[PDB]
Protein backbone atom coordinates (compact mmCIF):
# COMPACT_ATOMS: atom_id res chain seq x y z
CA UNK A 1 0.00 0.00 0.00
CA UNK A 2 2.99 1.95 0.51
CA UNK A 3 6.79 2.02 -0.26
CA UNK A 4 7.62 2.38 3.27
CA UNK A 5 5.73 -0.99 4.12
CA UNK A 6 6.74 -2.54 0.79
CA UNK A 7 10.45 -2.56 1.68
CA UNK B 1 20.39 0.59 35.00
CA UNK B 2 17.59 -0.36 33.45
CA UNK B 3 14.19 0.81 32.06
CA UNK B 4 10.84 -1.23 32.67
CA UNK B 5 8.59 -0.70 29.60
CA UNK B 6 5.37 -2.53 29.88
CA UNK B 7 2.51 -2.78 27.48
CA UNK B 8 -0.24 -0.37 28.28
CA UNK B 9 -2.59 0.24 25.11
CA UNK B 10 -2.80 -1.67 21.98
CA UNK B 11 -4.37 1.13 19.16
CA UNK B 12 -6.59 -1.09 16.46
CA UNK B 13 -7.80 0.90 13.54
CA UNK B 14 -5.94 1.34 10.40
CA UNK B 15 -6.53 -1.68 7.61
CA UNK B 16 -3.18 -1.86 6.44
CA UNK B 17 0.38 -1.81 7.55
CA UNK B 18 1.30 1.23 9.80
CA UNK B 19 4.02 3.43 8.56
CA UNK B 20 5.15 5.93 11.27
CA UNK B 21 4.16 7.30 14.54
CA UNK B 22 5.05 9.81 16.20
CA UNK B 23 4.28 12.01 18.84
CA UNK B 24 2.72 15.89 18.97
CA UNK B 25 5.57 17.86 20.58
CA UNK B 26 2.88 19.05 23.70
CA UNK B 27 2.80 15.47 24.70
CA UNK B 28 -0.81 15.11 24.11
CA UNK B 29 -1.37 13.39 20.73
CA UNK B 30 -0.30 10.25 18.91
CA UNK B 31 -0.15 10.77 15.13
CA UNK B 32 -0.02 7.58 12.27
CA UNK B 33 0.21 7.37 9.23
CA UNK B 34 -0.49 4.19 7.23
CA UNK B 35 -0.49 2.13 4.00
CA UNK B 36 -4.38 2.73 3.96
CA UNK B 37 -3.95 6.09 2.90
CA UNK B 38 -5.23 7.74 6.13
CA UNK B 39 -3.56 9.73 9.10
CA UNK B 40 -5.26 8.87 12.78
CA UNK B 41 -4.56 10.84 15.92
CA UNK B 42 -4.71 9.17 18.85
CA UNK B 43 -4.40 10.01 22.48
CA UNK B 44 -1.11 9.96 23.95
CA UNK B 45 -1.63 9.15 27.31
CA UNK B 46 -4.42 6.77 27.64
CA UNK B 47 -4.19 5.42 23.80
CA UNK B 48 -8.09 6.27 23.33
CA UNK B 49 -9.06 6.56 19.50
CA UNK B 50 -9.42 10.31 18.20
CA UNK B 51 -10.20 11.21 14.74
CA UNK B 52 -9.20 10.24 11.01
CA UNK B 53 -7.67 12.04 8.56
CA UNK B 54 -7.92 11.72 4.77
CA UNK B 55 -7.82 13.19 1.68
CA UNK B 56 -4.53 11.09 0.04
CA UNK B 57 -4.85 8.99 -3.19
CA UNK B 58 -2.46 6.43 -1.80
CA UNK B 59 -0.72 4.72 0.72
CA UNK B 60 1.69 7.03 3.51
CA UNK B 61 4.92 6.54 4.53
CA UNK B 62 5.48 9.29 6.52
CA UNK B 63 3.56 11.92 8.74
CA UNK B 64 5.45 14.91 11.34
CA UNK B 65 4.20 17.60 13.68
CA UNK B 66 4.53 20.84 13.49
CA UNK B 67 6.68 22.32 16.91
CA UNK B 68 3.13 24.17 17.87
CA UNK B 69 1.24 20.88 17.43
CA UNK B 70 -0.74 22.19 15.31
CA UNK B 71 0.31 20.95 12.28
CA UNK B 72 0.82 17.68 10.08
CA UNK B 73 2.48 16.89 6.97
CA UNK B 74 1.95 13.54 5.32
CA UNK B 75 4.71 11.73 2.64
CA UNK B 76 2.39 9.44 0.27
CA UNK B 77 3.03 7.40 -2.78
CA UNK B 78 0.63 9.60 -4.58
CA UNK B 79 3.61 11.48 -5.28
CA UNK B 80 2.41 14.84 -2.75
CA UNK B 81 3.16 15.99 0.45
CA UNK B 82 -0.20 17.29 2.63
CA UNK B 83 0.05 19.85 5.36
CA UNK B 84 -3.08 19.25 7.74
CA UNK B 85 -4.92 21.41 10.00
CA UNK B 86 -5.32 18.77 12.93
CA UNK B 87 -8.39 20.63 15.04
CA UNK B 88 -10.02 20.79 11.95
CA UNK B 89 -8.85 17.98 9.55
CA UNK B 90 -8.41 19.98 6.93
CA UNK B 91 -5.77 19.70 3.88
CA UNK B 92 -4.26 22.93 4.20
CA UNK B 93 -1.91 22.74 1.16
CA UNK B 94 -0.94 19.55 -1.25
CA UNK B 95 2.73 19.81 -1.93
CA UNK B 96 3.57 18.79 -5.94
CA UNK B 97 6.88 18.68 -7.59
CA UNK B 98 8.49 15.19 -6.95
CA UNK B 99 8.12 13.04 -10.09
CA UNK B 100 7.88 9.60 -7.52
CA UNK B 101 6.65 8.71 -4.47
CA UNK B 102 7.38 10.93 -1.26
CA UNK B 103 8.99 8.60 0.87
CA UNK B 104 9.97 10.85 4.37
CA UNK B 105 9.26 14.43 5.72
CA UNK B 106 9.79 17.08 8.30
CA UNK B 107 8.83 20.64 9.27
CA UNK B 108 11.89 22.59 10.57
CA UNK B 109 12.08 23.57 14.51
CA UNK B 110 10.34 26.79 12.97
CA UNK B 111 7.85 25.05 11.11
CA UNK B 112 8.15 28.07 8.35
CA UNK B 113 9.71 25.05 6.33
CA UNK B 114 9.12 21.29 5.38
CA UNK B 115 11.71 19.43 4.12
CA UNK B 116 10.86 16.09 2.01
CA UNK B 117 12.42 12.69 0.41
CA UNK B 118 11.34 10.91 -2.19
CA UNK B 119 11.75 8.08 -4.77
CA UNK B 120 12.81 10.80 -7.43
CA UNK B 121 16.68 10.53 -5.43
CA UNK B 122 15.79 14.12 -4.60
CA UNK B 123 15.67 16.45 -1.37
CA UNK B 124 12.90 19.36 -1.72
CA UNK B 125 12.36 22.11 0.84
CA UNK B 126 9.18 23.80 1.11
CA UNK B 127 7.31 27.01 2.31
CA UNK B 128 4.72 26.11 4.56
CA UNK B 129 2.50 29.24 4.02
CA UNK B 130 2.71 29.31 -0.02
CA UNK B 131 2.85 25.39 0.15
CA UNK B 132 5.74 26.26 -2.71
CA UNK B 133 8.68 24.65 -3.47
CA UNK B 134 11.53 26.72 -2.22
CA UNK B 135 14.34 24.62 -3.34
CA UNK B 136 15.04 21.02 -5.32
CA UNK B 137 18.36 19.38 -4.00
CA UNK B 138 19.73 16.61 -6.35
CA UNK B 139 20.64 14.82 -3.27
CA UNK B 140 20.84 11.45 -4.01
CA UNK B 141 21.55 8.08 -6.87
CA UNK B 142 18.62 6.25 -4.98
CA UNK B 143 15.52 7.07 -3.26
CA UNK B 144 15.64 9.37 -0.35
CA UNK B 145 14.83 7.37 3.10
CA UNK B 146 15.04 10.03 5.41
CA UNK B 147 15.68 13.86 6.03
CA UNK B 148 15.67 15.98 8.82
CA UNK B 149 16.54 19.30 9.99
CA UNK B 150 18.94 20.43 12.83
CA UNK B 151 18.15 22.28 16.31
CA UNK B 152 18.06 25.59 14.42
CA UNK B 153 17.26 24.39 11.32
CA UNK B 154 19.98 25.82 9.64
CA UNK B 155 20.77 21.96 8.12
CA UNK B 156 19.61 19.25 6.31
CA UNK B 157 20.41 15.70 7.17
CA UNK B 158 19.46 13.19 4.64
CA UNK B 159 20.01 9.57 3.42
CA UNK B 160 19.94 7.19 0.76
CA UNK B 161 19.62 3.48 -0.83
CA UNK B 162 22.44 5.00 -2.21
CA UNK B 163 24.56 4.26 1.09
CA UNK B 164 24.93 8.25 1.97
CA UNK B 165 24.23 10.57 4.55
CA UNK B 166 24.22 14.24 3.76
CA UNK B 167 24.20 17.05 5.41
CA UNK B 168 22.83 20.46 3.86
CA UNK B 169 23.16 24.09 4.18
CA UNK B 170 19.08 24.77 3.92
CA UNK B 171 19.67 28.28 3.00
CA UNK B 172 22.03 27.95 -0.29
CA UNK B 173 21.52 24.17 -0.81
CA UNK B 174 24.91 23.19 -0.82
CA UNK B 175 26.27 19.69 -0.14
CA UNK B 176 28.64 20.28 3.48
CA UNK B 177 29.13 16.69 4.15
CA UNK B 178 29.11 13.57 2.70
CA UNK B 179 28.65 10.55 5.82
CA UNK B 180 29.67 6.82 5.03
CA UNK B 181 31.35 3.63 6.79
CA UNK B 182 33.74 1.11 6.16
CA UNK B 183 30.89 -0.77 3.81
CA UNK B 184 27.96 0.55 1.60
CA UNK B 185 25.02 -0.92 3.01
CA UNK B 186 21.51 1.40 2.36
CA UNK B 187 21.11 4.11 4.91
CA UNK B 188 17.85 3.47 5.93
CA UNK B 189 17.13 6.23 8.40
CA UNK B 190 18.59 9.11 9.60
CA UNK B 191 18.31 11.82 12.33
CA UNK B 192 19.60 14.82 14.54
CA UNK B 193 20.44 14.29 18.01
CA UNK B 194 18.05 16.81 20.43
CA UNK B 195 21.54 18.76 20.69
CA UNK B 196 22.09 18.86 17.30
CA UNK B 197 25.67 17.37 17.45
CA UNK B 198 25.12 13.63 16.81
CA UNK B 199 23.39 12.03 13.62
CA UNK B 200 22.04 8.92 14.45
CA UNK B 201 21.51 6.79 11.32
CA UNK B 202 20.44 3.34 10.26
CA UNK B 203 21.52 1.13 7.50
CA UNK B 204 20.30 -1.80 6.33
CA UNK B 205 23.02 -4.37 7.59
CA UNK B 206 21.37 -4.37 10.97
CA UNK B 207 23.23 -1.66 12.62
CA UNK B 208 22.20 1.83 13.94
CA UNK B 209 25.61 4.20 14.41
CA UNK B 210 25.37 7.47 16.46
CA UNK B 211 28.01 9.89 13.92
CA UNK B 212 29.50 12.82 15.41
CA UNK B 213 28.54 15.35 12.83
CA UNK B 214 31.46 18.15 12.95
CA UNK B 215 34.45 15.54 13.24
CA UNK B 216 32.76 13.48 10.60
CA UNK B 217 33.42 10.02 12.24
CA UNK B 218 30.93 7.04 13.80
CA UNK B 219 31.29 7.33 17.25
CA UNK B 220 29.01 4.31 18.79
CA UNK B 221 27.43 1.63 16.97
CA UNK B 222 24.10 -0.18 18.21
CA UNK B 223 23.70 -4.18 16.56
CA UNK B 224 21.37 -6.86 18.18
CA UNK B 225 18.34 -6.06 16.06
CA UNK B 226 17.55 -7.78 12.94
CA UNK B 227 16.97 -4.77 9.89
CA UNK B 228 17.92 -5.65 6.27
CA UNK B 229 14.72 -4.61 4.72
CA UNK B 230 12.25 -1.94 6.13
CA UNK B 231 13.44 1.53 6.61
CA UNK B 232 12.83 1.65 10.18
CA UNK B 233 12.65 4.98 12.29
CA UNK B 234 15.20 5.01 15.41
CA UNK B 235 14.61 7.54 18.26
CA UNK B 236 16.60 9.00 21.16
CA UNK B 237 14.94 8.82 24.26
CA UNK B 238 15.32 11.71 26.68
CA UNK B 239 12.66 11.43 29.66
CA UNK B 240 14.37 8.84 31.79
CA UNK B 241 17.67 7.21 31.34
CA UNK B 242 19.02 7.80 27.45
CA UNK B 243 18.37 5.13 25.39
CA UNK B 244 18.27 4.64 21.81
CA UNK B 245 15.06 2.81 20.34
CA UNK B 246 14.35 0.84 17.48
CA UNK B 247 11.85 -1.24 15.98
CA UNK B 248 13.24 -4.32 14.29
CA UNK B 249 12.44 -6.81 11.54
CA UNK B 250 11.88 -9.67 14.40
CA UNK B 251 8.93 -8.00 15.73
CA UNK B 252 10.36 -6.20 18.52
CA UNK B 253 11.28 -3.02 19.96
CA UNK B 254 14.96 -2.58 21.17
CA UNK B 255 16.17 -0.52 23.58
CA UNK B 256 19.91 0.13 24.15
CA UNK B 257 21.78 2.59 26.49
CA UNK B 258 23.05 5.33 24.64
CA UNK B 259 26.61 5.33 25.90
CA UNK B 260 27.47 1.97 26.54
CA UNK B 261 25.91 0.31 23.63
CA UNK B 262 23.72 -2.59 25.43
CA UNK B 263 20.86 -3.80 24.81
CA UNK B 264 18.85 -3.26 27.96
CA UNK B 265 15.16 -4.32 26.78
CA UNK B 266 13.49 -5.94 24.56
CA UNK B 267 9.41 -5.31 23.83
CA UNK B 268 7.41 -8.16 22.52
CA UNK B 269 3.99 -8.41 21.78
CA UNK B 270 3.46 -7.16 17.50
CA UNK B 271 3.26 -10.05 15.03
CA UNK B 272 4.70 -8.47 12.45
CA UNK B 273 8.14 -5.85 11.73
CA UNK B 274 7.95 -2.93 13.58
CA UNK B 275 8.73 0.17 11.20
CA UNK B 276 8.24 2.94 13.64
CA UNK B 277 8.64 3.84 17.31
CA UNK B 278 7.94 7.17 18.77
CA UNK B 279 9.20 8.43 22.01
CA UNK B 280 6.91 10.52 23.95
CA UNK B 281 8.26 14.26 24.89
CA UNK B 282 8.10 14.50 28.71
CA UNK B 283 6.92 10.99 30.20
CA UNK B 284 8.38 7.48 30.10
CA UNK B 285 6.31 6.53 26.77
CA UNK B 286 7.54 4.76 23.83
CA UNK B 287 5.07 4.42 20.99
CA UNK B 288 5.34 1.17 18.17
CA UNK B 289 3.49 0.30 15.19
CA UNK B 290 4.12 -2.73 12.81
CA UNK B 291 3.38 -4.09 9.11
CA UNK B 292 0.48 -5.30 7.29
CA UNK B 293 0.46 -8.84 9.71
CA UNK B 294 -0.25 -7.23 12.62
CA UNK B 295 -1.68 -3.66 12.01
CA UNK B 296 -1.41 -2.11 15.43
CA UNK B 297 -0.04 0.51 17.35
CA UNK B 298 1.24 -0.11 21.24
CA UNK B 299 1.58 1.89 23.75
CA UNK B 300 4.70 1.31 26.05
CA UNK B 301 5.48 2.36 29.77
CA UNK B 302 7.94 2.76 32.06
CA UNK B 303 9.06 3.31 35.44
CA UNK B 304 12.56 4.40 33.94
Amino acid sequence: GCARSEG
Amino acid sequence: VKPNYALKFTLAGHTKAVSSVKFSPNGEWLASSSADKLIKIWGAYDGKFEKTISGHKLGISDVAWSSDSNLLVSASDDKTLKIWDVSSGKCLKTLKGHSNYVFCCNFNPQSNLIVSGSFDESVRIWDVKTGKCLKTLPAHSDPVSAVHFNRDGSLIVSSSYDGLCRIWDTASGQCLKTLIDDDNPPVSFVKFSPNGKYILAATLDNTLKLWDYSKGKCLKTYTGHKNEKYCIFANFSVTGGKWIVSGSEDNLVYIWNLQTKEIVQKLQGHTDVVISTACHPTENIIASAALENDKTIKLWKSDC
